RNA sequence: GACGGAAGGGCACCACCAGGCGUGGAGCCUGCGGCUUAAUUUGACUCAACACGGGGAAACUCACCAGGUCCAGACAUAGGAAUUGACAGAUUGAUAGCUCUUUCUUGAUUCUAUGGGUGGUGGUGCAUGGCCGUUCUUAGUUGGUGGAGUGAUUUGUCUGGUUAAUUCCGUUAACGAACGAGACCUUAACCUGCUAAAUAGGAUCAGGAACUUCGUGUUCUUGUAUCACUUCUUAGAGGGACUUUGCGUGUCUAACGCAAGGAAGUUUGAGGCAAUAACAGGUCUGUGAUGCCCUUAGAUGUUCUGGGCUGCACGCGCGCUACACUGAUGCAUCCAACGAGUCCUUGGCCGAUAGGUCUAGGUAAUCUUGUGAGUAUGCAUCGUGAUGGGGAUAGAUUAUUGCAAUUAUUAAUCUUCAACGAGGAAUGCCUAGUAGGCGCAAGUCAGCACGUUGCGCCGAUUACGUCCCUGCCCUUUGUA
């Protein structure tokens, strides 16, 4: 009727939880971090970066 | 969902808070009522826009999800508008 | 009591973690001498994203290369769940993902 | 269930989540860090901090909000979660802590150069090995000017980097705008020295 | 300080040398000017803008344009006693009661106005935070006390030798220190040693098939079948290179070169980490990081239908496929590693193909999978003809994803058969498992890679120097 296109797929589905951004959007293991939000947080979650 | 919320529903949000002491909102307008009390998600951003601009409960952000805790004063307006037996609810008790 | 055979999962993201717990709880069978097999160490998940290291595209296009490291190992014993459950109770550790499984 | 990979990416980002959220709300009670220690059908949780007083409050007023808070949220059984407060001994090396003491120092409203010697002086005098604080943004200026303080050495470099410092950075607010507020503080086996013994 | 088309030193394949392979030429993909348009949203413009904003845009995304909604305007003061849901027509793209010609309902949530909030991919990166790039892949940079100077400043931080290095030995109005460098961390190389593995195998001992029946003669296959093992496979503990030894080269001090030995002798190869100063670099369009300004219901909030970012007289930048016979085509042979999945897909039938259909294993060293990858090899036809090299451009048909495929999302089947015969001036990348070529996997993703990030396979030519070009670092020197 109003205020809901079917939304299921696409960039427009889903955001960033973070930061609600859809670009960027890192969804490798299912993190849902759009990559401005992520790169930041990313040794408090686990990852450390070596070679 | 849409329009203003019942005044029966209005009392769902309120009886959650006069029992447990804390309730956390989704910021997200179309998402789903939040789990656990059931109503619409945008009806309980509402009335908790409503609390938090006349005092009462104790707003705190991050993370979309709104962290509610309730004061001193809060408890006082709830149990009026609830008629709740006073002392009825110490959060120092377990 | 029966027969039994049980063989318990193991995961962390340190070495260290499970290091201390490999050499404790075949200790701790030793207190009651079950038939140990030793720690079968299975081969490492290593996981990797590469994110841009910008925000937006200025610069020269450089890129972090992050990892997590996943640590399968495999106690093995022979012996009813019973035994078992005073040895893995007590000594768990902080941050330490454990699973006990009959066969 | 989830697979392997998965769940630590499940366990890891709810460490990440949790973590900046007990930040802000912990902001003036002045809290070190937390962690985890997970069992089977209990999930202890222990939050450490400078001071007890604030986060227990009145007989556990606000442990027993933030056990509730957390059981909301993530979708845990009642009393599965469950928070213990913990004091850190050497309280001083923290650097979340001295950039949140630092903040309220400036938000109240002191002048740059008092406030910052001040927490200079307090890691120092509590057994840190060196330390720096810097504040950029403007300050008695309408084009911006980093002021740096600086005392004991800091090494800057190389994996002895991670472990032996200790570095965080918040935001603080003003009537001009928003300065930047540093901290990095050096600890107490390192690789670069060597003490070679006396043989008598 | 910076600059010099001044001197003396030492350095880099982002610089030449000796070369290798290219781009620039052709068509095509894709980014940026412009030109166009209702709209073709917009940043960035030498290296350090231009397959960059993880930017492969059908709607969503979306900022743009032509229209249509909803208030999702807290709360304070105040009038009034209010606002909502909607059939069938009207009207509208619209099964939006938006607004209506009408008349049923809603029950104090809200309306009405004034103050004030609230929100934005509105403006400002020349108000800022945070982050990244660049100066700068180089070796450089501070203060403490003392010395010199009226002082800015200087000395330490150095004639010289040595080094990848302000790295060392040494020289000394300096002495003793700090960061950077080094160390460190991760990975690749070799251990018939250590410690093990029905989620990796081997060897055994017994059975099955086939050829041989030569005989325990070669090749497949079988089992919580075993007794017992760790060479490959996996990964914890470790060992291993110190330039050790020989001969040269040096105040024989620091250390270089060459030869032998060794898995390995450029710091053993390749990366991560990264100082002090900064630049009016970029990002308010990554953000609940934010000052100020804008506007806030006839909207720049939000959201729905449709279009646009793909629009083409023409310039410029990264890539792909080409021009053939070391080749193309058709048959046969047999070999990788990195991943990744609650979607990845074996097995059997239908179908030229795509694909579909019915079962089926998989939370994964167990299943897909030992992913039978392609340059390669063997045997045939083609014959230098723009030909069968080349596959653009174009008509017609069959499936697939989606709610919707037209400006054609792709994948197929048949046709259609252009330019291009080694690329003008300019100029990029690169020293050994490297260049180049050949594939595969992941990221964005319902669908779409000619793109990026990793992975292997086949595997060369030519240097082991230099300051001529283009830059860099340190001294003495000149400067308006």
């Amino acid at each position: 009727l109003f205020n809901t296109r079917p939304k299921k797929f696409g960039p427009g589905s889903r955001q960033c939880r973070v930061c609600f951004n859809r670009h960027g959007m890192v969804r490798k293991y299912g993190l849902m971090m759009c990559r401005q939000c992520f790169r930041e947080r990313a040794n408090q979650i686990g990852f450390v970066k070596y070679r | 969902k849409f329009s203003l919320i019942p005044k029966a529903n209005r009392k769902a949000i309120y009886e959650y808070l006069f029992k447990e002491g804390v309730i956390v909102v989704q910021k997200n307008g179309k998402i789903e009522r939040h789990p656990e009390v059931p109503v619409p998600n945008l009806h309980v951003m509402m009335t908790l826009r409503s609390l938090q601009t006349k005092k009462f409960v104790e707003e705190k952000f991050n993370w979309q999800h709104n962290y509610y805790f309730l004061t001193n004063e809060g408890i006082e307006f709830l149990r009026t508008y609830l008629h709740l037996p006073p002392t009825v609810f110490p959060s120092t008790l377990t | 009591q029966r027969l039994h055979r049980i063989r318990i999962t193991l995961t962390s993201k340190d070495l260290k973690s499970i290091e201390r717990v490999c050499t404790e709880l075949i200790n701790g069978a030793k207190e009651k001498n079950l038939q140990v097999a030793g720690p079968v160490r299975l081969p490492v998940k290593t996981l990797r994203i590469t994110t841009r290291k910008s925000p937006c595209g200025e610069g020269t296009n450089t890129w972090d290369r992050f990892e997590l490291r996943i640590y399968k190992r495999l106690i093995d014993l022979h012996s009813p769940s019973d035994v078992v459950k005073q040895i893995t109770s007590i000594n768990i550790d902080p941050g330490v993902e454990v699973e006990v499984t009959i066969i | 269930n989830t697979c392997k990979k998965r769940k630590f990416v499940k366990d890891g980002v709810f460490q990440a989540e949790l973590n900046e959220f007990l930040s802000c709300t912990l902001s003036e009670d002045g809290y070190s860090g937390v962690e985890v220690r997970v069992t089977p059908i209990r999930t202890e949780i222990i939050i450490r901090a400078t001071r007890t007083r604030e986060v227990l409050g009145d007989k556990g007023r606000r442990i027993r909000e933030l056990t509730s808070v957390v059981q909301k949220r993530f979708g845990f059984a009642p009393d599965s979660v469950e928070l213990f407060a913990e004091r850190v001994e050497n309280r001083g090396l923290c650097a979340m802590a001295q950039a949140e003491s630092l903040r309220y120092k400036l938000l109240k409203g002191l002048a740059v150069r008092r406030a910052c010697y001040g927490v200079l002086r307090h890691i120092m005098e509590s057994g840190a090995k060196g330390c720096e604080v810097v504040v950029s943004g403007k300050l008695r200026a309408q084009r911006a000017k980093s002021m740096k303080f600086k005392d004991g050495y800091l090494i800057s470099t190389g994996e002895p980097s991670k472990m032996f410092v200790d570095q965080a950075i918040r935001s603080v607010q003003l009537r001009q705008g928003v300065l930047g507020v540093r901290v990095k503080i050096m600890l107490p086996p390192l690789p670069d020295t060597i003490i070679v013994m006396d043989p008598k």
